[PDB]
């Protein structure tokens, strides 16, 4: 306590309850994080879908 | 002479950190560090004249093979070509003056030889990075400068904010390092080799350029990765000069210029957004080192756009890198001298007059500031005007918006650099400590970088200097008018009453605060879930009481 | 000036919170959160709602011009065509998807070169 | 074989030394583990790398117990013979010396056996030794010992009838004829997955490791981390992949998702740990998940890269356990809140801690960097996204590693003094091995 | 609005803290000290225009409005002297506390320096 | 001010000596009771698990959710690898009899 009159004392305490985040906030932020940090997975899934729909068009208009 | 540019700063670091330094002390270690940088600079000068001017590249098999399993073959091999010679000349020349400065700036530090050894290791890993001929020895250099940046940013380890700044630099760069590693996997898989001369790509699979761009955006501190760069001011002033001039931030731009496998839309958009963002960020700061840090981020944005423009744009990007290193290191060294003359204060509201600094420090700040703002027929004028004129004739419609962003950024840069000079010297005194530094070593350190600024005007970086891209006088001389507008506004010292815009920009758009809870707190909470609910909960098997 | 005074941080003298490892206590006063701005008052007393509200306008203010020029403006705005090359030099230069010579609307294979510059992501089989 | 009998009989003579001769007991038990290191180095000298896959064979009639050397077994045997004298330097009683001597006999014979019933007999004969080592009365934990023994017994009991099923199916448990006969691969594949997914910590059967690897003494932690986890990997590479390959293809999505969730969830749990030994203990699960996925990729040079990662982990993580053991031995706690400023008070120990922290995070000039690059080459060649998952999550490993280092090493200097000569020489062979295998591993 | 510490103060000290923080925030928002002097004079004249009040409701309304203003205009980058808390020179190279030394620890009780089992 | 060595080496235990000998336990930490209590509680945190609303919801969406995401990604990668290698549809566990294990004597 020899420096409390120079740099401040220990009377003011931290205002935080150390509690977990709310469930909806955690879910929404995790879904945004999955979308941002795993964007090659969505890009490649979209590539597979766009490729298979073209083969569907070919197989549809070919056998007619 | 060729291997002396790479090995020998690493040797200086090894000497000054080992128990050999217990016999030399501070006094002997300063001599060892300065000599070990002078030799490497002389070697790099010889390499520069041989390779750039006489066009004779040299390839050295140094330590045999590193590892070779299947068709994945990594060798301990260097290659010294035009880009490598450019980078080696720049890195060793800047690091020599920074060592000469640091031997006097950190004189009163208790562990001076440890600091000098860390600086030498950082320089040597940068030399290893640019001298490598394949991707894996490049990754040695990449992670080596990352580790040495961690050691040097958090040098004053008893201060918690410095420790957290070093950890932040490591983590932000670790994200981009992961993406760069995945890109190296793509490149090797679809081309069959790791050496640069066998990596000629016309049309690749998109993930290659994107992931290598993300890995470069980490080190060059572009948008959504710039957050570590401002906090890296916790380290001492020589660390900041070497981070912002020659090492670390120029590595991603070097990698993109070397590979040339990007897709230009992402590169142009990222670079121009970064330039405008860092321009408005540096206009609203009062910490003397943070303004210079944001100007570094802005110029890296300029170089990013230029390498987006094309092969000529890639050459202009390397040219602006080379000329930027000299005046940026000079700016940081002059700012360190001004800080030491004012009792350690870094706020520009507590400066003024011409008593707290030497005449040479004020001259250094003035000349490097004039080169940065593109004053005509100085060093930065040639490279910055080349990039601006190349952006004014690109046939991509995206480059139309990028050019406008660059012109606005140029006006902002001439505003806040003139503000940095005005607050430091022109206004009345508002500090209380006048201890001006006039030692020989930091003055000679500044004089060397000013000589390099003159050298870039006298001898160009490449053949683009003097080539005329044919533009009307209105398009050509507009950046001069934007420089004058910034100077007049900053000397008038005018301000606006829109305080909510002022506090949105001065708080740097809240990127750190939004990152404190969009990935970070969720990572902590998901760890709580995986431990408490999973390991202790759902998967836990209890005992059978009897 | 090494050896400056610094105040020490007190040890815990009360029961600890369950998730106490979100405070960084290094031994000196004051400690900090494990990541800055995760809790406690933000600088300038701003909040997350402040930044999200200002960004919900400012983000479209920055993304607006790029969209306009990428969808409502094309190669013909330029007063000149790109740099001209002999056929043996040009034919390898425009193989790069990166090249700015694909914006040459006076080339006889302008469309085919633009159709070959479409970015793909998954390499097909 | 005659040499192995002589080495066992020389090692077992520690019991007959009268206890009042302290110097002789120490020297005899240390030399009894030094000699097999020389013999295994000689076996590496004798190996013909352009010859057959199996060399130096011996088979003991109709008793099972057949032995042979390949590259994976030879590298793992070299690592074990390095690690056991360091364990001898960390013990003080004849009971400890004898437990580690019996463990060395069982590990060395299990690493190179070519019979499945012989592997079963040799490996889990170490169960009661591990129970007594972990649940030692004043300073161990009986809960941890019960957990590790019961999980291992559960997996082994699932395997044992399938072992006997293929034995009745073809007539032998020799791996050279088990790989050439027609067998019902789904049943035996499930039995082998059951043992080796407990030995390698794979979720959900992984909860024994955080208790056991922390409750063990420093020598026990060095052995358990650096050696005993890799018996699951050599189980995969020697027995399961050659004998049930159709199962090994069909189970790949399940093994793949187990490896991915083990990697991610164990990395997420490591961040909230507050015990230094528990921090070091969790980090091993993610590395073993990368090992298992690289083994199961079977794609480019998968055995090579996965064995090299096993060696790199077995060098780096015992050194971290050694540094935590020094801190615990001379400060009587393993709790992070009691340690700060260890750079000023233990500069050599903190330098070693930093170097092995960088090694554990797979930074270059350490064998983990080469290992993780080649493991991700093997994973990438099946699909690019299975490599991307490990690539993008590198910030999560560095977060816990640098957070633990920065919390205990910097700040206000409090804590014990720097390392002794003995502690430095316990650390030193691992550092030399790391520098060599990370700079010039091959010729 | 004021913090829970300032709301616990006596009225005289509450007004004093409000004037002091107003002067400091005017320092933080100004370019120089010579810019700050007439703003300090204007803030002093602003407090002098409410000195002779007696109605506690009007006093409370003025006090609460000024505290809202000070919560609005809290600078995001305050000017702190470097060697104090929040400064750039705080907690850099402190003197080491006394750490104890054990000489020749390996030589004490040799042959019995492991872990018990 | 203890004396644990003779002038020619020879460690002395000092069992009956007045001065406190420096030894292995000299730098053992003084235990803070609340820190010991918090570490004990975190060591036995499985006694605090309860099937309330938040526990059930987070165990469903994160643990089961990401496990299902990883299984779907693994099957996607397996099928895409088999298509990009020239293979037909291959038999994973519970997928009806089909092709497993390509033949090296065959060109796909
Ligand atoms: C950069 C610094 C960042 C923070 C400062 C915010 C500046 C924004 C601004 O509009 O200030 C103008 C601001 C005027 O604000 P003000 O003086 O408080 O208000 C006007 C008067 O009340 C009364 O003035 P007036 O009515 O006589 O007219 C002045 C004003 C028009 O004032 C009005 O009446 C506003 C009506 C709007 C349409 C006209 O004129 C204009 O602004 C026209 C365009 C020039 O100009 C200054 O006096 C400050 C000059 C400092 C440099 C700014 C020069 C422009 C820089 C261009 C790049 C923008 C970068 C920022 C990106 C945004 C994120
Ligand atoms: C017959 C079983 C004998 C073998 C196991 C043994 O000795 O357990 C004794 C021991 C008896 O302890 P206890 O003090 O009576 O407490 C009973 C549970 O804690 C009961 O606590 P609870 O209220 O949390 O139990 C509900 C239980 C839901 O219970 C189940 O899921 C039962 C379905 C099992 C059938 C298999 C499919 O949910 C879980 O505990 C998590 C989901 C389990 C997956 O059982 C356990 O430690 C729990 C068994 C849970 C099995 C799954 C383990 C996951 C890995
Ligand atoms: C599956 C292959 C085995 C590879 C496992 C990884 C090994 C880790 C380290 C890599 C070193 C590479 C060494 C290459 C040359 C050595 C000899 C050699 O060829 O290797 C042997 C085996 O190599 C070894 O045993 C390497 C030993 C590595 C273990 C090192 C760790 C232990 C040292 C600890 C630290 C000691 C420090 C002491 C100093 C104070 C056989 O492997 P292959 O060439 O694949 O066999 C050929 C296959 N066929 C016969 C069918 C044609
Ligand atoms: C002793 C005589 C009886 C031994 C019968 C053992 C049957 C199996 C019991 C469970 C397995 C325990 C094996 C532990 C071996 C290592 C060990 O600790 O050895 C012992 C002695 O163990 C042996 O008997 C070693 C010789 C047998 C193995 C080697 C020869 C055959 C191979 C060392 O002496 P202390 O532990 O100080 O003995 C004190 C006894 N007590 C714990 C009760 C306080
Ligand atoms: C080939 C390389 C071999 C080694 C070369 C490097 C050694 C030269 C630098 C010597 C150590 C620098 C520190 C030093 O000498 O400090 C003095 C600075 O000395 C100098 O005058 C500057 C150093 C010499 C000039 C710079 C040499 C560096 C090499 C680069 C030259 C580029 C041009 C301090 O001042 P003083 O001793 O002159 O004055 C004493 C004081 O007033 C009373 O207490
Ligand atoms: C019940 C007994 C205890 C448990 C069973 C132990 C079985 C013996 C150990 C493994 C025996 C094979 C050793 C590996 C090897 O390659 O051996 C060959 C090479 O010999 C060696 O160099 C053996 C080295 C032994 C030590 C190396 C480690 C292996 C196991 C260690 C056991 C002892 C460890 C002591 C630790 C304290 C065989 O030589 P050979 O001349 O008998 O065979 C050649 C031919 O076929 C004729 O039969
Ligand atoms: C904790 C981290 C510390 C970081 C340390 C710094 C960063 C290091 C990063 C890279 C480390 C690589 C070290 C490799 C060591 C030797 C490997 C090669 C072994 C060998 O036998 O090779 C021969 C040795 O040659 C030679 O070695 C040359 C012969 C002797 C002449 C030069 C002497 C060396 C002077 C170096 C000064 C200080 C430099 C500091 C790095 C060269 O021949 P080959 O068989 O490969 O054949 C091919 C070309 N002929
Ligand atoms: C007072 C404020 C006025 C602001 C404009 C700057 C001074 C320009 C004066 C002027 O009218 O010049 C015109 C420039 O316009 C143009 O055609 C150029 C428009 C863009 C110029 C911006 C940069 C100005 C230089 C600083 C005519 O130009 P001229 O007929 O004199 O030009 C050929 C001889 N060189
Ligand atoms: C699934 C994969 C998820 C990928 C992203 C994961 C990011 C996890 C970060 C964990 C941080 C734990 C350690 C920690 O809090 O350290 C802080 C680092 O902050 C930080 O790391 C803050 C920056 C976080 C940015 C992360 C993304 C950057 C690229 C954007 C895309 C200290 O540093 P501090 O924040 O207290 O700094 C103070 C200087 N003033
Ligand atoms: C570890 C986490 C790593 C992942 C991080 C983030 C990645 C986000 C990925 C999001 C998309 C994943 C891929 C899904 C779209 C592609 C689709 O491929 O095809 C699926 C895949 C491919 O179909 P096919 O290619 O046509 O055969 O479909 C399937 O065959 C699987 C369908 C069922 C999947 C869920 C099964 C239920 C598992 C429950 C696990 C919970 C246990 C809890 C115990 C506690």
């Amino acid at each position: 306590t020899s420096l409390d009159h120079v740099f401040g004392d220990n009377s003011n305490k931290l205002n935080y309850n150390f509690e977990p985040m709310g469930m909806g906030s955690l879910f929404i932020r995790t879904m945004v994080m999955v979308g941002v940090f795993f964007f090659p997975v969505f890009i490649m899934i979209n590539d597979d879908y766009k490729y298979t729909s073209f083969l569907d068009k070919v197989a549809a208009a070919k056998a007619a | 002479m060729f291997l002396l540019s790479v090995f020998f700063p690493l040797l200086g670091g090894l000497v000054n950190t080992s128990p050999i330094a217990r016999f030399l002390g501070h006094r002997g270690s300063s001599i060892i560090a300065i000599g070990c940088m002078v030799v490497a600079f002389i070697s790099s000068v010889v390499i520069y004249y041989e390779v750039v001017f006489m066009g004779c590249a040299v390839s050295v098999d140094v330590f045999g093979t590193w590892f070779s399993v299947g068709t994945f073959h990594a060798g301990w091999t260097f290659n010294f070509d035009l880009l490598t010679a450019n980078m080696l000349f720049t890195v060793t020349g800047v690091s020599m003056a920074v060592h000469m400065y640091a031997c006097d700036y950190m004189r009163q530090d208790p562990h001076l030889n440890l600091f000098l050894g860390y600086l030498s290791y950082f320089t040597g890993f940068m030399c290893v990075l640019v001298a490598a001929d394949n991707l894996l020895v490049m990754l040695v250099g990449w992670e080596g400068i990352g580790v040495c940046s961690y050691l040097l940013i958090g040098y004053w380890s008893h201060r918690l904010s410095a420790v957290k700044s070093a950890q932040k630099a490591i983590l932000v760069n670790r994200v981009s390092d992961g993406l760069l590693m995945w890109g190296v996997l793509w490149v090797w898989y679809h081309l069959g080799s790791l050496e640069y001369d066998l990596l000629n790509v016309y049309s690749a699979s998109g993930f290659v350029g994107l992931s290598i761009l993300i890995g470069a955006m980490g080190k060059s501190a572009q948008i959504l990765f710039h957050v570590w760069l401002a906090d890296a001011m916790e380290g001492p002033t020589p660390v900041s000069a070497l981070i912002h001039a020659a090492t670390l931030v120029t590595a991603g731009v070097y990698l993109l210029v070397r590979l040339h496998i990007h897709d230009e839309m992402f590169v142009i958009i990222v670079g121009s957004l970064t330039a405008f963002m860092a321009g408005v960020f540096g206009a609203t700061q009062s910490d003397l080192k943070r303004v210079i840090a944001y100007s570094t981020c802005s110029q890296l944005g300029y170089m990013m756009v230029s390498l987006g423009l094309g092969e000529t744009g890639g050459e202009a990007s390397m040219g602006h890198l080379m000329t930027h290193a000299s005046f940026k290191a000079a700016l940081f060294l002059a700012a360190g001298m001004v800080i030491s003359g004012n009792g350690g204060n870094q706020h520009i509201a507590r400066y003024g007059g011409s008593a707290h600094s030497a005449m040479f420090t004020m001259l250094t700040l003035m000349v490097a500031s004039l080169s940065l703002i593109g004053w005509p027929e100085l060093s930065g004028f040639y490279s910055k005007e080349t990039i601006l004129n190349l952006a004014a004739i690109c046939a991509d419609p995206i480059a139309d918006v990028a050019h406008t962003l660059l012109l606005l950024t140029a006006m902002l840069t001439s505003a806040y650099t003139t503000k940095l000079f005005y607050q430091c010297f022109m206004v009345d005194f508002s500090g209380s400590s006048v201890t001006p530094v006039r030692n020989v070593l930091p003055i000679l350190a500044m004089a060397i970088l000013l000589l390099d600024i003159m050298l870039k005007v006298w001898v160009g970086t490449n053949l683009l200097s003097g080539m005329l891209f044919f533009l009307p006088w209105g398009v050509k001389t507009l950046p001069f008018g934007l420089m004058v507008a910034g100077i007049l506004t900053a000397t008038a010292a005018v301000g606006s009453e829109r305080f909510t815009l002022i506090r949105f920009c001065g708080s740097r758009w809240g990127f750190d605060q939004l990152f404190a809870r969009s990935p970070v707190n969720p990572i902590f909470d998901l760890g709580r879930i995986t431990w408490a609910i999973g390991d202790r909960g759902l998967l836990s098997v209890g005992n059978l009481r009897a | 000036g090494a050896g400056a005074p610094v105040k020490l941080a007190p040890r815990p003298d009360k029961p600890l919170p369950t998730w106490y490892e979100l405070w960084w206590d290094n031994g000196y006063y004051p400690g900090q959160p494990a990541a800055d701005f995760m809790f406690g008052a933000w600088p300038g007393n701003m909040t997350e709602t402040y930044y999200l509200r200002f960004w919900s306008v400012f983000g479209l203010a920055l993304a607006a011009p790029f969209y306009y020029v990428a969808n409502f403006t094309d190669e013909t705005r330029m007063p000149m065509v790109p740099q001209q090359y002999p056929a043996e030099v040009r034919d390898v230069l425009v193989q790069r998807r990166n090249s700015m010579l694909k914006h040459d609307f006076s080339a006889p294979d302008f469309k085919e070169v633009k159709d070959r510059a479409k970015i793909y992501w998954t390499p097909m089989y | 074989m005659f040499i192995s009998v002589l080495l066992i009989l020389f090692a077992l003579c520690v019991t007959l030394i009268p206890e009042a001769h302290y110097h002789m007991v120490r020297v005899w038990s240390f030399v009894a583990t030094i000699i097999p290191m020389w013999v295994v180095t000689w076996m590496w000298w004798n190996f013909d790398a352009s010859g057959h896959g199996l060399q130096m064979l011996v088979i003991l009639g109709r008793s099972h117990l057949a032995f042979g050397i390949d590259g994976v077994a030879l590298s793992l045997m070299l690592l074990t013979t390095v690690l056991f004298p360091i364990c001898m330097m960390l013990l003080r009683t004849v009971a400890g010396f004898m437990t580690f001597i019996l463990l060395e006999v069982l590990v060395l014979s299990a690493l190179c056996v070519l019979d499945l019933l012989g592997f079963y007999i040799l490996f889990e004969a170490s169960l009661i030794l591990l129970f007594l080592l972990i649940g030692r009365a004043p300073y161990g934990s009986l809960e941890a010992a019960y957990k590790i023994v019961l999980y291992t017994m559960a997996g082994s009991l699932v395997l044992l009838p399938t072992l006997f099923m293929i034995y009745s199916e073809c007539g032998t448990t020799n791996v050279l004829y088990m790989t050439c006969a027609y067998n019902h691969q789904t049943v035996l594949g499930w039995g082998l997955l059951a043992v080796l997914a407990v030995k390698i910590p794979l979720m959900p059967v992984h909860l024994w490791l955080p208790e056991a690897h922390v409750a063990a003494p420093t020598a026990g932690s060095v052995l358990l981390a650096g050696v005993l986890l890799k018996l699951g990997g050599i189980g995969f590479l020697r027995f399961m992949l050659p004998v049930v390959p159709e199962f090994c293809v069909s189970v790949f999505p399940l093994v793949s998702t187990l490896c991915l969730v083990s990697f991610l969830f164990s990395t997420l749990s490591t961040l909230r740990q507050i015990d230094l030994k528990k921090i070091v203990a969790y980090s091993s699960i993610a590395h073993m998940s990368m090992v298992t996925l690289a083994i199961f990729s079977q794609s480019e040079f998968s055995a090579y890269s996965s064995s090299f990662l096993m060696i790199a982990h077995g060098l780096i993580s015992p050194a971290l356990f050694l540094i935590v053991g020094i801190l615990y031995d001379r400060a009587h706690t393993k709790f992070i809140l009691y340690f700060s400023g260890l750079g000023a008070s233990m500069p050599i120990g903190s330098t070693l801690f930093f170097l092995f922290t960088l090694g554990n995070l797979a930074f270059p000039l350490f064998p983990n960097f080469i290992a993780e690059v080649l493991c991700m080459v093997s994973i990438f060649a099946v699909h690019e996204l299975l490599a991307y998952v490990f690539c993008v999550c590198q910030v999560l490993g560095a977060a816990y590693g640098f957070w633990a280092f920065n919390r205990v090493v910097h700040g206000l200097p409090r804590g014990p003094a720097d390392v002794t000569r003995t502690e430095f020489h316990t650390v030193l062979p691992l550092l030399i091995g790391a520098v060599w295998l990370g700079i010039k591993p091959m010729a | 609005m004021a913090s829970e510490v300032v709301l616990a103060l006596p009225h005289k000290l509450r007004v004093m803290r409000m004037y002091r923080t107003g002067l400091k925030e005017l320092i933080n928002w100004s370019a120089n000290r010579h810019e700050w002097y007439p703003r300090a004079y204007a803030l002093r004249q602003e407090f002098e225009d409410s000195k002779a009040l007696t109605d506690r409701e009007e006093i409370r309304k003025k006090l609460e409005h000024g505290e809202e203003l000070l919560a609005r205009f809290r600078h995001w980058e305050p000017l702190i002297k470097p060697e104090f808390v929040g400064g750039t020179a705080y907690s850099i190279n402190p003197a080491q506390p006394k750490l104890k030394f054990i000489p020749n620890y390996d030589a004490m009780d040799e042959y019995k320096k492991g872990d018990h089992l | 001010e203890a004396k644990q060595f003779t002038p020619d080496g020879k460690y002395m235990p000092g069992i009956f000596s007045k001065a406190k000998p420096l030894d292995r336990s000299t730098q053992w930490v003084h235990k803070n009771p609340y820190i010991e209590a918090w570490y004990y509680r975190r060591d036995h945190f499985e006694n605090e698990f309860v099937w309330n609303y938040r526990t059930t919801i987070e165990a469903l969406w994160f643990l089961g959710g990401f496990t299902a995401a990883a299984y779907a990604l693994s099957v996607f990668a397996f099928r895409q690898a088999d298509r990009r290698s020239g293979y037909p549809k291959r038999q994973i566990l519970g997928d009806e009899p089909a092709m497993v294990l390509p033949d090296e004597r065959q060109f796909y």
